[PDB]
């Protein structure tokens, strides 16, 4: 046992329900669905397409294949190797 | 009230501490802002200036 | 039903959000009173 | 019962929150006394 | 509206907290900026200065 | 269709973005009103 | 008193340190605020000012 | 337009949020810079200075 | 072919970068307009 | 008993807290002496 | 003395360093506060002002 | 050009963001430095000083 | 050959570095032009 | 000398770096304090003030 | 024996702590000398 | 030259970014120091100050 | 010289970077301290101050 | 030889350090030139 | 012998510490010289 130096007890020893010092109840149980102390309703359901408040469409679909609003091309072709714009040699490892 | 599914993609142990903490930080910032840019807030704490 | 990134079901998520909505409304109510008290006692809006 | 996100059961979470509520009430009582002393000795609210 | 697939590569428990947090931080910064570089914003909070 | 890096399918990601787009549009609408109120009551643009 | 189930979704090793730490940080910030925006608090520490 | 393969070595959930965040931080910094080192930007917010 | 460090294939990465390139061109075009407006109304370059 | 989130048994947690309580009491005892010496030598409360 | 079971939910390698660290940080902050808002504390270090 | 193998020991998802990020931070710091320690840079932004 | 700490082969690491070297050279070229314009229009070096 | 079993519950690769780091940071801070709030420490460094 | 959280046995933890105690004693003794020197040469406590 | 085996105990993806980063940070700090504590460095950037 | 076994309990990839980094930070801090609290250090860099 | 904490063999660590030593030498050499140029054009050491 | 928390054997830890001790002595030696140079050229300790 930890002997300490500042007298005893060092901890309280009772068991069961926590006998908190500041009266009771300490918490409010719930038997079921949460009821707001700010009344009801609390939630608006989603049951399909998300109902915007800001009109429609909410998104623009892409066919697994993007093309930009800045048109084209969005990337350069790259095959066999990288192509540098700043000339060669591009590496000088041992 | 329609964002109730956010907790299915955002982890509660992340979003809840960040929400409560951010709200408390915003409150602290507003108090410090008004305390610095006003005379009466300081005067209220100073009181009679005893 | 199917697994979710957070592991929390849709029902549990909607019940969790109920506390968030109620908490926001309770925070808003206390804040409204604080603004009313601030208006009555401070020179703001005067 | 079912495995919770944190691993604590609803019963264990309630017993933990009892200490949190008690701690808040104790902190509040000490704070109230501290505010009363501040009023008695400082020029605040004078 | 064409970036809808961003959440397939960016984790919602990261991108959504960052999005909401950043927009809030930006709003706080814009308030502090106008507050520090104007007179009328401080005057509004000071009111009668009573 | 295949498992994405985050786990959200294409359909789930597109549905999530609808809330982000609607959330932005709501934030914009509120911000526009706040700018009009600021314009009417502050000396800005006067 | 109705939020007791929060510990089923927010990890105690995260929420409890953040709670106790934030409350302490707020108390420090309030003491520094009153100390820097009032005259009697500093005067109390100076006492006789010897 | 030749760096497209960077996402095969840099995690999108890391680099893409960090890119958008950095661009935003830079824009904020440029606004604060011009706001602090000019008169006309502050003057624009004051307007009539009522 | 082989599994990359991030898990995205070369094709998926190139399709991703198209949004980054387009996003940069969109941001750049908007910024160009913002600079034109700032020029027309601010004393900069005058 | 049962396994906890931290792996410490109730008995282990209680024996750990004994050090925390005794440490707090030792810190408090030293701090009280420090406040007494501060009072005896500084102009505080004089 | 009744919170003894806190170590069953908060990891000791996290809570104890945070506790000892915070207590030390608070003590440091209190010293700097008194040092910055009093004359006698600086005067004590300055001594004869050699 | 002889360091090509650094990416075998430094993770690309770490070194690439940290490289590009650090470069950008340096550029930001250099602009702020010249802006804080020169008159002509601020004078350029003020222009007609209207 | 054997698995590197990052998982990239020597060929992949070198092909990656080619973009770093090229990117550095492009950044340098732009920076050089930026310094030339700064010299022509600012009072620096005058 | 009775706390010896703390290393059964606090990771040595955490507690020892934090201990040595914190002691060093405290020592640095006490130097910067006495340096900022005395005349003679600066004077000791200035010496003959060549 | 049984697993501690860190994996150090009680005996290994006590042998580690001997260095921590001895390190604190050595740090203290050097600091005592440093305070004596600071007293001897500075105007503190003079 | 006798430290070559450090990379067997310090991860290259950690030590190398910290090394390169620390060197850059030191260089930045030295430039800011000389720029703040000297007249000629600022004068060099001003040039004609036109 | 008797602490050699510390590397059996403290990770080298942690203690060594923290040690080398801390020594570097302390050195930088001492330079900035002497640079701010003395005249001769600034004078040394300013030289002729032409 | 046996598995190291980082996974790099003795030969790989030594080959890596060669680039670090060479890098420090290259950095040092350029820094010496920068110091020489600074000494020539600045009032330092004059 | 037994496994350690870091994975290094006692023999490997002592070898690593030799480099740390040697490095500290080298740093100390250079620092002593730097203090001697500073004493000679700066007005300190005069
Ligand atoms: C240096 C003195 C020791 C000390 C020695 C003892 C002794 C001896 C006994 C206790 C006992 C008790 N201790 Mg103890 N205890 C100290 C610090 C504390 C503090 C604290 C500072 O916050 C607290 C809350 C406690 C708590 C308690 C209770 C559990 C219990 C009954 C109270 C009592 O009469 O105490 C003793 C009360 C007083 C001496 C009066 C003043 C009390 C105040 C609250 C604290 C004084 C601290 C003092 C300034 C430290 C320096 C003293 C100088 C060395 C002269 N100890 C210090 C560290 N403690 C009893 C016990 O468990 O017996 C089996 C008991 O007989
Ligand atoms: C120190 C006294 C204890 C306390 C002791 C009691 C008692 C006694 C009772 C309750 C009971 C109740 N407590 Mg309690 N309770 C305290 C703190 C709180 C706080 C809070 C400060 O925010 C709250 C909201 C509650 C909540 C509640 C309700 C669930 C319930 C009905 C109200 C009541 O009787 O209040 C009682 C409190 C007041 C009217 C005002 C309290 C004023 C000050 C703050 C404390 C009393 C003076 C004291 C000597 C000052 C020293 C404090 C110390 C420095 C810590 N407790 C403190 C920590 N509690 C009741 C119950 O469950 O009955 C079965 C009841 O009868
Ligand atoms: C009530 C205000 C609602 C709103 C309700 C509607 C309605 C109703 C409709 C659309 C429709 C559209 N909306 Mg919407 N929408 C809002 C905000 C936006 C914003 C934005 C602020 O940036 C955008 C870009 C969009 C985008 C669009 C298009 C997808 C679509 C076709 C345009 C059109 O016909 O507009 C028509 C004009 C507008 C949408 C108004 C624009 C002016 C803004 C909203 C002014 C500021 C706020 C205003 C004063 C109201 C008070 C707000 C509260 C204080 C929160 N919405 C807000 C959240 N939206 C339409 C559609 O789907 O057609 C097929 C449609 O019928
Ligand atoms: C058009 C501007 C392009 C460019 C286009 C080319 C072309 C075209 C060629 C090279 C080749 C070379 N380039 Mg290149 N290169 C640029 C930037 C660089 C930079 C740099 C720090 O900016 C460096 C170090 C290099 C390196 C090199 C060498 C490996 C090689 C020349 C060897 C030689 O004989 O050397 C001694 C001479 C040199 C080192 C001079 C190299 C070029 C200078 C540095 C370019 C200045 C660009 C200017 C400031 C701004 C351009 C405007 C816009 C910002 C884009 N490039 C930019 C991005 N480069 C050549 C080669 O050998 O290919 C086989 C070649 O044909
Ligand atoms: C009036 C205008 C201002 C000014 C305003 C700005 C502003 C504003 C900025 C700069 C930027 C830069 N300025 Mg300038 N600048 C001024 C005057 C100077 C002076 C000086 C002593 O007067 C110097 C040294 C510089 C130099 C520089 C660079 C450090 C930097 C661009 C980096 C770059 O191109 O990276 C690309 C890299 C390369 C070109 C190197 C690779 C090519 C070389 C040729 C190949 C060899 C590599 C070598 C061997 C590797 C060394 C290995 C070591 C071990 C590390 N300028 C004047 C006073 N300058 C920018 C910056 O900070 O960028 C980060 C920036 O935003
Ligand atoms: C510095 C100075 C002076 C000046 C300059 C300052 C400066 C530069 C300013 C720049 C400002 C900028 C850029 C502002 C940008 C603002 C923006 C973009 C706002 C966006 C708001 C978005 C919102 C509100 C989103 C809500 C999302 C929501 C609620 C998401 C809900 C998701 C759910 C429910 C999960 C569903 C899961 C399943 C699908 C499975 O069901
Ligand atoms: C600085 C200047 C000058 C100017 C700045 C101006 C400026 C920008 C200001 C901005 C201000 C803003 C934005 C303020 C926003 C405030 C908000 C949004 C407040 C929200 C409060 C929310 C609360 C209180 C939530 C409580 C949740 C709770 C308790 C949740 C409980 C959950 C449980 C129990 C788990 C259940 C699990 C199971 C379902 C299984 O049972
Ligand atoms: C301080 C002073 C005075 C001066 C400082 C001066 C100074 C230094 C200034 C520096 C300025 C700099 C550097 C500015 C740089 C600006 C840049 C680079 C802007 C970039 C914008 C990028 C955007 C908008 C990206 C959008 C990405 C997007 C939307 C990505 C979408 C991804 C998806 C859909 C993933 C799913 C896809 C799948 C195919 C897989 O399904
Ligand atoms: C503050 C004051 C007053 C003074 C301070 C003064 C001071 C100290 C200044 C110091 C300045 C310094 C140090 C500046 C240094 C600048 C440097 C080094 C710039 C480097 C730029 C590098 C770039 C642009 C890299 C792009 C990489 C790229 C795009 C990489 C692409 C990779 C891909 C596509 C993956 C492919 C994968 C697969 C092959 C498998 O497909
Ligand atoms: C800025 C200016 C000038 C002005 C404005 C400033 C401003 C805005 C101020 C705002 C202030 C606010 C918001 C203050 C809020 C204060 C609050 C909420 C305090 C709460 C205290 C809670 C405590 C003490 C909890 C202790 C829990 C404990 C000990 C839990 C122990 C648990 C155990 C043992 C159970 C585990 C074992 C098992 C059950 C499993 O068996
Ligand atoms: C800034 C201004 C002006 C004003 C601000 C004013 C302001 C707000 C001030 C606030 C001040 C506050 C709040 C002060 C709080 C102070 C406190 C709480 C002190 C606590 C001290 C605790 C100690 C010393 C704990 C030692 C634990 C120990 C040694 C633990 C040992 C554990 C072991 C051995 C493991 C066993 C394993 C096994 C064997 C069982 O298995
Ligand atoms: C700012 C103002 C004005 C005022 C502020 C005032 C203020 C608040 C001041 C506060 C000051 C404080 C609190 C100071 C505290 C100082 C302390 C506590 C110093 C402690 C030093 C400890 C040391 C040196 C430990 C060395 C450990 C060592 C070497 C450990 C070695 C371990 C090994 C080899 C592993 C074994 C492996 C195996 C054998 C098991 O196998």
């Amino acid at each position: 046992e930890y002997k300490g130096h500042s007298g005893h007890p060092l901890i309280l020893k009772q068991e069961g329900e926590y006998k908190g010092y500041s009266g009771e109840p300490l918490i409010l149980k719930q038997e079921g669905e949460y009821k707001g102390y700010s009344g009801t309703p609390l939630i608006l359901e989603q049951k399909g397409e998300y109902q915007s408040f800001s009109g429609t469409p909410l998104i623009l679909k892409q066919e697994g294949e993007y093309r930009g609003f800045s048109g084209a091309p969005l990337i350069l072709k790259q095959d066999g190797e990288y192509k540098s714009f700043s000339g060669y040699p591009l590496l000088l490892n041992i | 009230m329609n964002q109730a599914r956010i907790w299915t993609v955002v982890k509660p142990t992340v979003g809840l501490p960040l929400l409560l903490g951010s709200v408390t930080v915003i409150a602290i910032l507003v108090h410090f802002a008004v305390l610095s840019h006003t005379t009466w807030f300081s005067k209220y704490w100073n009181g009679k200036a005893a | 039903a199917d697994k979710t990134l957070t592991g929390l079901t849709v029902e549990e998520s909607e019940e969790l959000h109920k506390h968030v909505i109620d908490g926001t409304r309770i925070f808003g109510a206390i804040a409204i009173v604080a603004h009313f008290l601030a208006y009555v006692y401070s020179p703001w809006l005067h």
